[PDB]
RNA sequence: UAUCUGGUUGAUCCUGCCAGUAGUCAUAUGCUUGUCUCAAAGAUUAAGCCAUGCAUGUCUAAGUAUAAGCAAUUUAUACAGUGAAACUGCGAAUGGCUCAUUAAAUCAGUUAUCGUUUAUUUGAUAGUUCCUCUACAUGGUAUAACUGUGGUAAUUCUAGAGCUAAUACAUGCUUAAAAUCUCGACCCUUUGGAAGAGAUGUAUUUAUUAGAUAAAAAAUCAAUGUCUUCGGACUCUUUGAUGAUUCAUAAUAACUUUUCGAAUCGCAUGGCCUUGUGCUGGCGAUGGUUCAUUCAAAUUUCUGCCCUAUCAACUUUCGAUGGUAGGAUAGUGGCCUACCAUGGUUUCAACGGGUAACGGGGAAUAAGGGUUCGAUUCCGGAGAGGGAGCCUGAGAAACGGCUACCA
RNA sequence: GGACUUUUACUUUGAAAAAAUUAGAGUGUUCAAAGCAGGCGUAUUGCUCGAAUAUAUUAGCAUGGAAUAAUAGAAUAGGACG
RNA sequence: GCCCGUCGCUAGUACCGAUUGAAUGGCUUAGUGAGGCCUCAGGAUCUGCUUAGAGAAGGGGGCAACUCCAUCUCAGAGCGGA
């Protein structure tokens, strides 16, 4: 196409943002950044779509150009910064913090969390590798490289980075029966223990996942994101605890809650 | 390059266009429910067919079918909320017996007539449109 | 196709950076590099105690096997250091609720390790464009006729 | 109205493919070359004008030229350019040496002068100091985490 | 200009194909360097995505490796003497990879003496110290030693001059040296 | 949402069409036309031609203001507010338009990069630069705008004369301590031993080397290793990723018209005491090499296209299939070349022809099965009158870029 | 306890799967085509459910099955197992 | 009664057909061959090092005596670069 595309037609846009069909021709289109543009969430979406603090688009740069918002600690002013999974986003001028942790449909929950926790976040290691000058380094999913890590951490292990200082502080291995988040695929939004990793030499290992309500299911190796010991999360989980309820069951929970 | 404001035609005209016994039957309804033209009967005729088709489909499925059960009782739930389906005719077999006037009766046309207010469907008409 | 006397080319024939110091006296007159193919493909004796060069061998050479791995049956070995496999299959035609016999010839580079001929069912593995038409490499040979 | 081009030869007009940093062309975008018509370097009768620059001054006095003399417009602006205009030294302090020119409002007269650039300022010497230190501050810190990890890995068999 | 697309080919079936699109830059090829021996002339070329290559046009004196002695000395390169690809490269003494050339023996002659202490085929204290150690390993190949007599060594270019502007090459030793020698006595 | 009816006879029952009937995101046209919402629209024929206007420009506190700009009068006699023009930087490769070409091509699902390029965003990364008397309290030139002397009927044409800036151009200092290496003065002969001299950042090019590991015991040669009971001794000794590698990474000998390692900017103006405009010092911007990330790109595996045999053999013309080497490319590869073989496709329809053919998502038609359509809102592709060629750039074979032929 | 089909077809279940469109749940755009909204209260500095689900009929990948249909194998034993 | 063919009038359609018929498009033998691009040269103009001598500086440390880094003015003469 002769080079980099810069627009985004308002339908090719990631569905989980829940933009509306009309309103205009276009969607925000993520900037280049820490997360893959289809797996991301523009700040502009968050502030005006998810948070409803803004109306215009102008009134978002309004907020952003005020440093009212910081992502993973740092002040980010880009209208369309590719904020994504495990991220924090902190609105100081209204003392609230969030965490971009998935819904159970597959969307980005407005899962508000404390000022504790906000000082850390998880990070699946994508590659761990020996850099130049004999130095080693891990590469988390969010586009962080942390040099000098524990020789114990291999790929698909998660890592508790700080947030103000880099630095890995504790880490979880990937093995039989750990608390797992699903980051994409059909089962996006789910949460549970493992049981089996089906190895397929050549490509695409598969992870059978059990939830607290005993519902086995499968995904691909990269879809899986370890987050703690069984029943013991390493972070706050949104409402519904990533369980996936059938639309039958779903019907009740709503109409039965209604009335009183 | 926007997005289409999608649309749908609401009715459908009959095949053979000159059945006398249908044109008698059709004209009758037009007079007692105060209808303007045949299209108002077609629109409903069409409605029923999608219901019967949706119905007759779920019935081919085995019961206990989460789709049949969900998407059947849902239909029934909607059909009752309007007064097309009777308070204890809540079975898919029974939605299939729904005839045209079942819908036609619940018309806010025929309701301004029924409970006083009008004492004429063709009075009920102009009563409604004249706000 | 055949097996040469190695130095049958106007260029000398050798593996890169597999140096033989003449200062030091050695039992074997040459040092043979070979590697483990992958996917449980046990590398053959011919590959190891042979003297062939072939920079296109999945062992002893600089090509790697990755992507699809295919079975087909040898149908033409008239080419040198490469053969023609044939993969047959059935195509479904939704209208007639039925099938029709199709097939595709796909050219694979055969290592001098294997000594494969017409009729031999052969397992190949994808390996990066080695030539205009070759993208697959012999990596396992099953029985013949008899 | 076609300019001569130094170095063609010819007494004719020809058509060159001109590029950037060449006479008779001025690119309207980076990488633009233009087939433009230029005139030969040899002198003929077809010139509207001929440009001469006096090298050796003659016996008599050319009234328009020799006798009069126009000022340069601007004076030095760079640090050492101020200096080597007045023949100065390293530690000589420019500042009170620049060229000032006074502006008349209507009756309200006031003066103007060049921001000296390449000037050595107390600020500039701070930036060197920062970087020069910053580099070492980090370099020692690196050794720390290095020599630490190097001892985290020692106990990865000795434990 | 040149193109390296596969599109302009026949298919294996033999079919001529219709032009599908115009030529894109990202598939171009460039003219060769055909680098000759001469005064160091090297033009560079701006390649795909910033980047440079270097067109070795004329070259004398590349960096050469005596691999079975552990050292590398910058030599002079006499002429081209063989070339498996095309004998035209020899007639025109063009330097490419796999060139087989003659190089000045005396950067290596100088190292050998000052190292092993022994003059090659015809004082001090700690100097004779190291020698007696390095000896009993000072004897080199028979076919390699003889080469120093005339002052030129048989090497083989292992760089790609039209890419990096370097004409580096290892001096031929061992069996590889036999082979090429065998060929120079059926041509040269 | 599973229906038929009219027409061959004198009458009959069949075969069989013709005609009727119904819909069409299906176009045109006729007649009629009041209201609400909704809103397609020069595709078809001519990827035919185009008057005129518009459609791509861009400045923060933070690269360059002596405008003979303006406003004030700043505390400002270096500058200091605002600021045309100009330099610099970036963008103009997105967008929008069209469907001409294209029939194994594109395209769709599914793969590959252990086969490459990647502006940017995000995260990491630099004590080594001179040298057996040096600028670093900071090197040097030139240019624009501008001024003035001009040419042409004519344009976003420009000459020659004179000024002057940089994050433009071109130069160019620098920083601890240890260690290992070769060189070896010399002395003193033995189990000998060393002064002190060099070298050692990164990147480039080549060669050599490590990068071990399924389960163990000895004999030695070549060269030098901690030692100790001066007899001879040597243990707990080190190393990552992948299904797979000459992988990541490190080491050695050198190589280089030598890559990078801040001669930049904005806010702050506090702290040590020897009081020098000494020393130190914060927040941030813009730069920078390498790696990672990201937005991409380029090739790429498997399967799948309409009519056609009044197309049966096709491919190597002048590469057709493969081998070896090279060149070339960002890299794989007959991509190109030299040399060598005679291979490659086909009735399971090759090759050739046709298409009023861009592919797909999808659309019309409601028993089912099917039938027909898709220029056109999304994705991919191609093209910018026809062809070819290239400049710039990270990205174009770009056309609101250039060059040539053709029209 | 982990890999395991002589080699296939077949069939079951999944995974990797854009939106819109289609099927279709919820929602009183005043109805409707639509849209993805909205709903509650002290309505003077708030509360609150959502934006599901099905889809896909080839090929590839993963998996439960072995009836049906192919196929391989010891005969001059150059047979199998240890 | 039905009914076949020549021959006869009118109109329409396609076929055959001298014209070494015509047009448009793709591919193409032979000959010719723009252009930018790469290359052997060229060198209007420019210019980086170097060298003996020459006119005017300041002392690496001096009883006379010696000798460095920079900056720059005209006769020259060696090697390169844009
Ligand atoms: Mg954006
Ligand atoms: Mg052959
Ligand atoms: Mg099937
Ligand atoms: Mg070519
Ligand atoms: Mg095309
Ligand atoms: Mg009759
Ligand atoms: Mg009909
Ligand atoms: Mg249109
Ligand atoms: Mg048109
Ligand atoms: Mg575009
Ligand atoms: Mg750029
Ligand atoms: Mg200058
Ligand atoms: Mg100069
Ligand atoms: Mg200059
Ligand atoms: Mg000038
Ligand atoms: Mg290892
Ligand atoms: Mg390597
Ligand atoms: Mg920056
Ligand atoms: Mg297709
Ligand atoms: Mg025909
Ligand atoms: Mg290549
Ligand atoms: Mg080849
Ligand atoms: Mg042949
Ligand atoms: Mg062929
Ligand atoms: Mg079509
Ligand atoms: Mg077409
Ligand atoms: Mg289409
Ligand atoms: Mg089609
Ligand atoms: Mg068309
Ligand atoms: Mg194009
Ligand atoms: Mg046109
Ligand atoms: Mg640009
Ligand atoms: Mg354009
Ligand atoms: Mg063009
Ligand atoms: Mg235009
Ligand atoms: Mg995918
Ligand atoms: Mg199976
Ligand atoms: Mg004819």
């Amino acid at each position: 196409a002769r080079g980099p595309k810069k627009h985004l037609k308002r339908l090719a846009a990631p569905h989980h943002w829940l933009l509306d069909k009309l309103s205009g021709c276009y969607a925000p289109r993520p900037s280049a950044g820490p997360h893959k543009l289809r797996e991301s969430l523009p700040l502009i979406v968050f502030l005006r779509n998810r948070l409803k603090y803004a109306l215009n688009g102008r009134e978002v740069k309004a907020i952003l150009m005020q440093r009212h918002v910081k992502v993973d600690g740092k002040v980010r002013t880009d209208t369309t910064y590719p904020a994504g999974f495990m991220d924090v986003i902190t609105l100081d001028a209204t003392n609230e913090n969030f965490r971009l942790v998935y819904d159970v449909k597959g969307r980005f929950a407005v899962h508000r969390i404390t000022d504790e926790e906000a000082s850390y976040k998880l990070g699946k290691v994508k590659k761990v590798q020996l850099g130049k000058k004999g130095v080693p380094y891990v590469v988390t999913h969010d586009g962080r490289t942390i040099r000098y890590p524990d020789p114990n951490i291999k790929v698909n292990d998660t890592v508790k980075i700080d947030l103000a200082s880099g630095k890995i502080t504790d880490f979880i291995k990937f093995d039989a029966g750990k608390l797992v988040y699903v980051t994409g695929g059909r089962n996006l939004g789910r949460i549970g223990t493992i049981v089996h990793k089906e190895r397929h030499d050549g490509g695409f290992d598969l992870v059978h996942i059990k939830d607290s309500l005993d519902n086995t299911f499968v995904t691909r190796l990269n879809n899986v994101f370890v987050i703690g010991e069984q029943g013991k999360p390493y972070i706050s989980l949104p409402k519904g605890k990533g369980i996936k309820l059938s639309i039958a069951e779903e019907r009740d929970r709503r109409r039965a809650q209604q009335g009183l | 390059p926007r997005a289409p404001r999608t649309y749908s035609k609401t009715y459908s005209t009959p095949k053979r266009p000159y059945e006398s016994s249908r044109l008698d039957a059709e004209l009758k309804l037009a007079g007692e429910f105060g209808l303007k033209n045949k299209k108002e009967i077609y629109r409903i005729s069409f409605q029923l067919s999608k219901i019967r088709r949706a119905a007759r489909d779920l019935l081919t499925r085995d019961e206990k079918d989460p789709k049949r059960l969900f998407e059947g009782n849902a239909l029934i739930r909607r059909l009752v909320r309007v007064g097309v389906l009777s308070e204890d005719k809540k079975k898919l077999d029974y939605v299939l017996a729904l005839k045209v006037e079942d819908f036609l009766e619940r018309r806010l046309q025929t309701q301004v007539y029924k409970l006083g207010l009008a004492k004429s469907v063709h009075h009920a008409r102009v009563l409604i449109t004249q706000r | 196709s055949t097996e040469l006397t190695v130095q049958s080319e106007r260029a000398f024939q050798k593996q890169p950076h597999i140096f033989n110091n003449p200062k030091v006296k050695t039992s074997k007159r040459t040092k043979r590099w070979y590697k483990n193919a992958g996917l449980g493909f046990k590398t053959p004796k011919t590959a190891i105690e042979g003297s062939y060069i072939d920079k296109k061998c999945p062992f002893t050479g600089l090509v790697s096997i990755r992507g699809k791995i295919l079975t087909g049956t040898v149908v033409s070995t008239k080419m040198h250091r490469t053969i023609v496999i044939r993969r047959a299959y059935l195509h479904y035609i939704p209208k007639y609720n039925r099938y029709e016999k199709r097939h595709k010839n796909v050219p694979v580079h055969v290592s001098p390790a294997f000594r494969v001929q017409v009729g031999d069912i052969v397992t190949v593995g994808q390996c990066r464009p080695i030539s205009k038409t070759v993208r697959f490499n012999v990596v396992k040979v099953s029985a013949a006729a008899g | 109205g076609f300019p001569m081009k130094q170095g063609v030869l010819l007494p004719t007009r020809i058509k060159l493919l001109l590029t950037k940093n060449v006479s008779c062309y001025r690119p309207r975008r980076d990488g633009e070359r233009k087939r433009k018509s230029v005139r030969g370097a040899i002198v003929g009768p077809d010139l509207a004008v001929l440009a001469l620059v006096i090298v050796k001054k003659g016996e008599q006095e050319l009234e328009g030229l020799t006798d009069t003399t126009v000022p340069k417009r601007l004076g030095p602006k760079r640090a050492n350019n101020i200096r080597k205009f007045f023949g100065l030294s390293k530690e000589d302090d420019v500042r009170d040496f620049v060229i000032r020119r006074e502006v008349t409002k209507g009756e309200k007269t006031y003066t103007k002068a060049p921001k000296i650039q390449r000037l050595v300022t107390p600020q500039r010497l701070q930036r060197k100091r920062h970087q020069r230190a910053l580099k070492v501050r980090n370099a020692q810190a690196q050794r720390e985490a290095a020599a630490e990890y190097a001892q985290l890995l020692a106990k990865r068999l000795s434990e | 200009g040149i193109s390296r697309d596969s599109r302009h080919k026949r298919s294996a079936t033999g079919a001529k194909r219709a032009q599908f699109r115009k030529k894109r830059k990202f598939e171009l090829g460039r003219q060769p360097a055909n680098t000759k021996i001469g005064a160091k002339r090297i033009h560079s070329v701006r390649t795909r995505g910033g980047n440079k290559k270097y067109r070795a046009l004329r070259i004398e004196t590349g960096n050469f490796s005596w691999a079975s002695e552990g050292i590398s000395k910058k030599t002079r390169i006499a002429g081209v003497v063989y070339h498996p690809s095309n004998n035209e490269l020899v007639r025109t003494n063009t330097l490419t990879k796999a060139a087989i050339v003659q190089i000045d023996a005396t950067p290596f002659r100088q190292w050998f003496e000052a190292h092993y202490g022994q003059t090659l085929g015809k004082k001090s204290k700690n100097a004779e110290r190291k020698w007696a150690a390095r000896a009993a390993s000072a004897k080199i190949e028979s076919s390699v030693e003889s080469q120093f007599s005339a002052g030129r060594l048989y090497a083989c270019i292992s760089s790609r001059p039209g890419q990096s502007g370097r004409c580096d090459g290892y001096i031929l030793e061992g069996e590889e040296l036999a082979f090429y020698l065998r060929r120079l006595t059926a041509k040269k």
